[PDB]
């Protein structure tokens, strides 16, 4: 994926490895070397009107 | 899959009336076929 990837105050339970959105879009992940959680969001986008 | 939970009730009314959900601590390859089970005491 593509995004910014930030230090996150959720709460996963020991066992849980991902975190989705409503749409089935991960906004969470756990590292796989360190055991952090980062929160995922996308890039800095938007409409451009002339 | 082996799901657990401790909940200390002081209630003790047999079931408590409320919710709490179970988390898979245990997973096991086992791979066999089950159809009877049993308890063991001491
Ligand atoms: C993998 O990396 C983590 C984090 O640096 C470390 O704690 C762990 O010991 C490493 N594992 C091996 C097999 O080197
Ligand atoms: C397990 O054994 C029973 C016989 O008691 C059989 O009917 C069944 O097909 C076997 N396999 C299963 C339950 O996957």
């Amino acid at each position: 994926g593509t995004g910014v990837l930030t230090e996150s105050n959720k709460k996963f339970l020991p066992f849980q490895q991902f975190g989705r959105d409503i749409a089935d879009t991960t906004d969470a992940v756990r590292d796989p070397q360190t055991l952090e959680i980062l929160d995922i969001t996308p890039c800095s986008f938007g409409g451009v009107s002339v | 899959k082996i799901y657990s939970k401790h909940t200390p009730i002081n209630l003790g009314r047999d079931l408590p009336q409320g919710f709490s959900a179970l988390e898979p601590l245990v997973d096991l390859p086992i791979g066999i076929n089950i159809t009877r089970f049993q308890t063991l005491l001491a």
